[PDB]
C-alpha cells in the first residue's frame, strides 16, 4: 500500500508544479512510513480478532469498524498540521513549499483510499 | 513497563517535567544557523607575483 | 490542538495529549546537544513534519480510554487496566516501523548525507520518547479522575450546532463497513485497478 | 585615545564570570522534584527542602 501514497506524492508535485529534489525525497520516505502507521494501525485489530477465536473476513470488519476514528483522527491531525507549510510565503518559504506539497498529498490518498485495501489484502486466503 | 504509574502519578509528572526542563535550559546552550556545513572541505593555495 | 478538540468535544481532556507536546520536542533539543547536532532550519523542519506522526499513540491511548469509559461504565482507574493491556502492542509497533523509515538514511554519505541527517535524528528521538511518554505517564493522568462518568448524553444528539458532526460520522461508519463489505464481496476488479495504479505511479 | 583591556586568570572575569546564583536555584529544584517523586506529594517535599 506504499504506491497508494506515493501516488498521491506524485501527483500533488506535479499538479504544483514543484520538481524532484531532496525534500521530494524525504517526503515519499516519510508518506510511506505513515502510510505503514496507519494501514498497521487497523491490521494489528485485525490479526488479534481473528486469532482470538474468529474468521478472517469478520474480524477485518470489526477492526475497521472499531478503528475508523482514530485513524481519520490521526489523518486530519497530520494535515492540519503540515498545512501551514504548504500555506506560507515569506521567508524560506520555497523549502517549505518543496516539502510540504508531497506530504499533504501522500497522507490524503494513504487514509481517504487504503481503509477499503488494507482489509482485501489481509483477506487473502493465501495467507492461512 | 506501566501499571507502576497509575498508581504514582507525581513520578510520571516529574519525569516529565525534568525532560521538559533538561531541553528548555539546553536550548540556551547551542547555537542556531540557517543550514549545517553542507560544503564540502577545500583547501586554497595562493600566490601574488606583480608585473 | 483545536482540531483534536474537536475531535474529542471535552476541554478537560483535549489538552491531555496536547501538554504531551510540549514535553517531547524540548526533549529532542536534549538530544542535539547531547550529540552536537545545531539548531537549524531543517530540524525545525522534522519537528513540524512530525508532531502530525507525534501525538497519534496518545489520540489511540485516549481514544481507547473514553471507548472502553462508554461503551462500559467503569472508572478510568481500571478502564486505563483494561486499555493499557489490549493496546500495547501496537503504539510500541507505529513508533518502532516509524523510526526504521529513517535510520538507514543517516549512515549515507555525501553532501546529501548530511542534508539526510537532521531530518532523521530529529524524528527517530521524537518517536523514541514519544513511545516511552505515551506508556509511562498520560494513562496515569488519563486514569487519575481527568475522565469522568458522562452518561445520558452520550452523544447521540449531543445538542448544539456541534451536536450532529458523530451523528453524520457513525452514518459515515456505516457507509464504510457496507462498503468494504461490497468490496470483499466481489474482489474481481479490485485487484487490476491495482496493477494500473501502479503502471501509472 | 587609549583603551584598557584584561589578560591572564582575570580575563575571565571579564567574560560570564559567577553563575553559582543560578546552579543553586536549579540544583534545588531538581531534588525538590526528585524527593517528591520519591514521596508521592508536593507538600511533604518542603518539610525536608526547606
Amino acid at each position: 500500500v506504499v504506491p497508494l501514497g506515493v501516488i498521491g506524492a506524485l501527483l500533488a508535485t506535479s499538479m504544483r508544479g514543484l520538481s524532484n529534489d531532496v525534500f521530494f525525497q524525504v517526503g515519499l520516505l516519510t508518506t510511506i512510513g505513515l502510510s505503514a502507521k496507519n494501514a498497521i494501525l487497523i491490521v494489528e485489530f485485525a490479526k488479534e480478532l481473528h486469532e482470538q477465536g474468529k474468521g478472517i473476513v469478520e474480524a477485518a470488519i470489526e477492526a475497521c469498524r472499531m478503528r475508523l476514528r482514530p485513524i481519520v483522527m490521526t489523518s486530519l491531525a497530520f494535515i492540519l498540521g503540515v498545512v501551514p507549510l504548504a500555506i506560507s510565503t515569506g521567508a524560506g518559504s520555497g523549502s517549505q513549499h518543496a516539502i510540504g506539497t508531497g506530504v499533504i498529498g501522500g497522507m490524503v490518498t494513504a487514509t481517504v483510499l487504503a481503509i477499503f485495501w488494507v482489509p482485501l489484502f489481509y483477506v487473502a486466503v493465501s495467507t492461512l | 513497563m506501566s501499571k507502576f504509574f497509575i498508581d504514582r502519578p507525581i513520578f510520571a509528572w516529574v519525569i516529565a517535567l525534568v525532560i521538559m526542563l533538561a531541553g528548555g535550559l539546553s536550548i540556551l546552550s547551542l547555537p542556531v544557523n540557517q543550514y549545517p556545513a553542507i560544503a564540502p572541505p577545500a583547501i586554497a593555495v595562493q600566490v601574488s607575483y606583480p608585473g | 490542538f483545536l482540531v483534536m478538540y474537536l475531535f474529542l468535544q471535552n476541554f478537560r481532556a483535549t489538552l491531555i495529549p496536547t501538554i504531551a507536546v510540549p514535553v517531547v520536542l524540548l526533549g529532542t533539543f536534549g538530544v542535539l546537544a547531547a550529540f552536537g547536532f545545531s539548531i537549524n532550519t531543517l530540524t525545525m523542519f522534522g519537528m513540524v513534519l512530525a508532531i502530525g506522526l507525534l501525538v497519534d499513540d496518545a489520540i489511540v491511548v485516549v481514544e481507547n480510554v473514553e471507548r472502553v469509559m462508554a461503551e462500559e461504565g467503569l472508572s478510568p482507574r481500571e478502564a486505563a487496566r483494561k486499555s493499557m493491556g489490549q493496546i500495547q502492542g501496537a503504539l510500541v509497533g507505529i513508533a518502532m516501523v516509524l523510526s526504521a523509515v529513517f535510520l538507514p538514511m543517516a549512515f549515507f554519505g555525501g553532501s546529501t548525507g548530511v542534508i539526510y541527517r537532521q531530518f532523521s535524528i530529529t524524528i527517530v528521538s521524537a518517536m523514541a520518547l514519544s513511545v516511552i511518554v505515551a506508556l509511562i505517564l498520560t494513562p496515569a493522568l488519563c486514569a487519575t479522575m481527568l475522565k469522568p462518568i458522562e452518561k445520558g448524553d452520550h452523544g447521540e444528539h449531543k445538542g448544539g450546532f456541534f451536536g450532529w458532526f458523530n451523528r453524520m460520522f457513525l452514518s459515515t461508519t456505516h457507509g464504510y463497513e457496507r462498503g468494504v463489505a461490497s468490496i470483499l464481496k466481489h474482489r474481481a476488479p479490485y485487484l487490476l485497478i491495482y496493477v494500473v495504479i501502479v503502471a501509472g505511479m | 585615545g587609549v583603551g584598557y583591556s584584561w589578560t591572564g586568570l582575570s580575563y575571565e572575569e571579564r567574560l560570564s564570570g559567577s553563575q553559582a546564583p543560578a546552579l543553586y536555584a536549579l540544583s534545588l529544584l531538581v531534588v525538590f522534584l526528585c524527593l517528591a517523586a520519591l514521596y508521592e506529594s508536593w507538600s511533604i517535599p518542603f518539610s525536608v527542602m526547606l
